[PDB]
RNA sequence: AACGAUAAAAGAAGUGAGAAUCUUCUUCGCCGUAAGGACAAGGGUUCCUGGGGAAGGGUCGUCCGCCCAGGGAAAGUCGGGACCUAAGGUGAGGCCGAACGGCGCAGCCGAUGGACAGCAGGUCAAGAUUCCUGCACCGAUCAUGUGGAGUGAUGGAGGGACGCAUUACGCUAUCCAAUGCCAAGCUAUGGCUAUGCUGGUUGGUACGCUCAAGGGCGAUCGGGUCAGAAAAUCUACCGGUCACAUGCCUCAGACGUAUCGGGAGCUUCCUCGGAAGCGAAGUUGGAAACGCGACGGUGCCAAGAAAAGCUUCUAAACGUUGAAACAUGAUUGCCCGUACCGCAAACCGACACAGGUGUCCGAGUGUCAAUGCACUAAGGCGCGCGAGAGAACCCUCGUUAAGGAACUUUGCAAUCUCACCCCGUAACUUCGGAAGAAGGGGUCCCCACGCUUCGCGUGGGGCGCAGUGAAUAGGCCCAGGCGACUGUUUACCAAAAUCACAGCACUCUGCCAACACGAACAGUGGACGUAUAGGGUGUGACGCCUGCCCGGUGCCGGAA
RNA sequence: GAAACGAUGACUGAAUCCGCGCGGACCACCGCGCAAGGCUAAAUACUCCCAGUGACCGAUAGCGCAUAGUACCGUGAGGG
């Protein structure tokens, strides 16, 4: 029973990270959309 | 001839000379453009390279050459020639039938209608049969570089030569094309009976698959309780049988009798 | 400058009996190079530096609350001499 | 009801408030191509020490991977960065687009791969090609001296540089034998008194005329300008000369000497347990890699990366009295990762979960071979509830009288069968196959003779109910329906008569091809393919064959 | 729709003061206006934030929160 989850570090940062959010504006909305989401934390912290 | 097999499962095979395996680029596979599949399968194959291979052969006009080796390489599904020229460049060059190991290549409007012999069409003399032409001096050869093929000349215009293509088609091209004498050899590939299910595999992927066997979701002969279908059409429902799907265009007055 | 940049002596069982091989050992600070190191360890205690090596450590405990922890995150570095020895006179701890 | 595999545990001894469970001893059973060992990913102090006993642990708990505190992780050489590039990503200029934006040459990023300087030991409670001891090696800056003159680029060239299967030779790791060598000792049970028993039996570096299979290399003069944008002494060429086998070059690895290690044990001290001191021999015979010598040899079709470092050549520039090159000291080595788990109690699965997870090493005996099978070594472990009872029922196994498919939807299930050697083997056949057809026989131990190696055959003899003596280990055949065939498919009720399939046919397409993605006279895929090509469609090896009807429907052509 | 007028996407493309646009097909009178150039607080909207009050809540209410977008769930967006 291989599970749906695989962890793996550069791949985590690569999709999902901060840097990854910057390339595109979908990701920037994220972020300021998180950021007024109560204080949470954005992704590459976690 | 071919290379054949007693009974194991099997069919044909080529007969492939001359070994040597030199200097050129490689080439990766892939199916499609920046998004989805375009061309269907196709995504197998044995990680060929590519041979850049010399076409216009114009600068080496008036400098002889000799046939250094024939080797057998894909992307081509022709001999491949190798020449050596007088300058001592070497280039590519693709093979006609019957041209010998070693024999003496010509390029430019002088050169003698012998194999090999790059040459325009003005030159060319009449019901000669060659192949490697281009539709537009410069560029490259278009015409009749695949399997067994060939390109005879049918007269004369102002500019241009009658040309016969190998679908039995009649063009107009002009004159002021190179050609190349002769049938490109490439033993005959029609012979060769391509083994068993994976033979293809060995030069592409996964052949044919019926849009009968399919879902209406998925293509429309999908669908039914049996095998059948109703209005026989493709992808899209254009069809198959003779409908034409050529355009209104400029070549088209370059064109004269296309029958078939 | 130079007395800042290295905090705070190590002190353990293997530290400072490895101070009688003339072994010394500081945390200093997490950012520096070798060669920061080797100039400012040398402008302190007066003596030239052949030996070095240099590590990284982390942190993380907690005790009460939700609080559940922090790194406080040191680095270790470790110095040997040439035959001119015995930093100042705190090599005698 | 359950306490998460039916790999069992037992006694003594210790500690403690309390012990089936924690500690020690002595036995026992279990894995041993693992259930041992080493890494990668991922986890994040889980490691070590000293504590602790709430909860967590399926019982307990003095215990732990839990709780507290302290400690522990060292690199010029290993892996990565300061080097290179693949897919991909990107991208000034540039090509598009209602917006936000989609593209795109160079360049750049990007290891999974290319390049690149050390090995051997020692040891803390916890690190080691990192620290220390012995002896290495690489690049850099500079100093004495040699030489005593050219260095020789973002540019050229060479070279990096690559497939699959199979295979001759030589060697090592490494394992095996011994009335080799060395060391320790006693051994009684009936005997052995060593010819028994147990253990140990070379690693690095250096020189050396020693031995060595294997491995790859032609050399210079010159010619044409049209070739490498230009240049050239470099490279590609056409030519002349000497080189056919001797020839050159390097030597994996062996041998000797040396030397630094290690080495069975050995001695002393012991804070009750480890420290510290010492130190023997290193033989003959056999086996042997997927490793090394090597980029070997032959064959085959589907024809098997790039780029830097690197080798040679000029452009430019500075210098041609103080160059490049050499060894000879010195000085210099920046950044990040190294603990621990890592086939699992620590990673992914809510769980201390019978699941999942990529690479490496993986011993011996018996067995044709082997990573198989059984037992065992080193190593690890008995699975964190126990103890009794021996009813129905239930699961997983063992044997069965007479019968042998009468059972049943169906021999479902479960037997029988089983390895290797010999003999022998049908219809049908695409002459390959069917075939391991079907059957029959051998199999252990001792002795003599022979033989081409482990062994094998012959003869004779012995024992048992039985001799692939236990484990691994095909029941078979006669007819058919379907599909030819290997293959593929419904992650979790359908593996098939489905899909694919080679082959066959219809048709499209002259190349900014038809065709497909697309805000788009962008771009890209077809394809760096061109009409024995590329698309779509339907049939489905092979063999014999594919008939009648176009009124209606689509399709091509025509013209009142 | 009898569809005037403003507004552009494509073709077209006049006058200039005895002139031009309008007045809901269109015509003439009769009026109203002078396009193709730009800027221009104020009165209007909103509440991250501060103050004041309330026939508003008072711990299952009141914001999700008597502080936490934390714990906790999800690869993530997100939820909580
Ligand atoms: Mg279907
Ligand atoms: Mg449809
Ligand atoms: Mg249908
Ligand atoms: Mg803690
Ligand atoms: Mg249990
Ligand atoms: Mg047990
Ligand atoms: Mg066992
Ligand atoms: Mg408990
Ligand atoms: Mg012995
Ligand atoms: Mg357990
Ligand atoms: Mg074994
Ligand atoms: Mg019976
Ligand atoms: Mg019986
Ligand atoms: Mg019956
Ligand atoms: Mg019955
Ligand atoms: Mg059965
Ligand atoms: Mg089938
Ligand atoms: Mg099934
Ligand atoms: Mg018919």
């Amino acid at each position: 029973m291989k599970r749906t989850y695989q962890p793996n570090n550069r791949k985590r940062a690569k999709t999902h990270g901060f840097r990854a959010r910057m390339k595109t504006k979908s990701g920037r909305n994220i972020l300021a959309r998180r950021r007024a989401k109560g204080r949470h934390q954005l992704t590459v912290s976690d | 001839r071919r290379q054949m097999t007693t009974a194991d499962f099997s069919g044909l095979t080529k007969k492939r000379p001359e070994k040597a395996l030199t200097e050129a680029l490689p080439k990766t596979g892939g199916r499609n453009n920046r998004g989805r599949i375009t061309s269907r399968f196709i995504g197998g194959g044995h990680k060929r390279l590519y041979r850049i291979i010399d076409f216009k052969r114009r600068d080496k006009s008036g400098v002889n050459a000799k046939v250094a080796a024939i080797e057998y390489d894909p992307n081509r599904s022709a001999r491949i020639a190798l020449l050596h020229y007088a300058d001592g460049e070497k280039r590519y060059i693709l093979a006609p039938e019957g041209l010998t190991v070693g024999a003496t290549v010509n390029a430019g409007p002088e050169a003698e209608p012998k194999l090999g012999n790059a040459l325009p069409l003005r030159f060319v003399p009449v019901g000669a049969v060659v192949h490697a032409l281009e539709l537009v001096p410069g560029k490259g050869a278009q015409l009749a570089r695949s399997a067994g093929t060939s390109v005879q000349v049918q007269g004369k215009e102002s500019d241009y030569v009658i040309v016969r293509l190998p679908s039995g088609e009649l063009r107009r091209v002009h004159s002021e094309c190179y050609a190349t004498i002769g049938a490109v050899g490439n033993a005959e590939h029609k012979n060769i009976v391509l083994g068993k299910a994976g033979r293809s595999r060995w030069l592409g992927r996964k052949p044919h698959q019926r849009g009968s066997a399919m879902n209406p979701v998925d293509h429309p002969h999908g669908g039914g309780e049996g095998r059948t279908g109703a209005g026989r059409v493709p992808v899209t429902p254009w069809g198959k049988p003779t409908k034409g799907l050529k355009t209104r265009r400029k070549r088209k007055t370059s064109d004269r009798f296309i029958v078939t | 400058s130079h007395y800042d940049i290295l905090q705070a002596p190590v002190i353990s069982e293997k530290a400072y009996s490895a101070m009688e091989r003339g072994v010394y050992s500081f945390w200093v600070s997490p950012k520096a190079t070798k060669t920061e190191i080797k100039d400012a360890i040398q402008q302190a205690f007066g003596v030239r530096v052949i030996g070095i090596s240099t590590m990284n450590v982390p942190g993380k405990r907690k005790r009460v609350g939700r609080f559940i922890g922090q790194r406080n995150d040191r680095k270790k570095a470790i110095v040997r001499l040439a035959e001119g020895q015995s930093i100042e006179a705190l090599a005698g701890q």
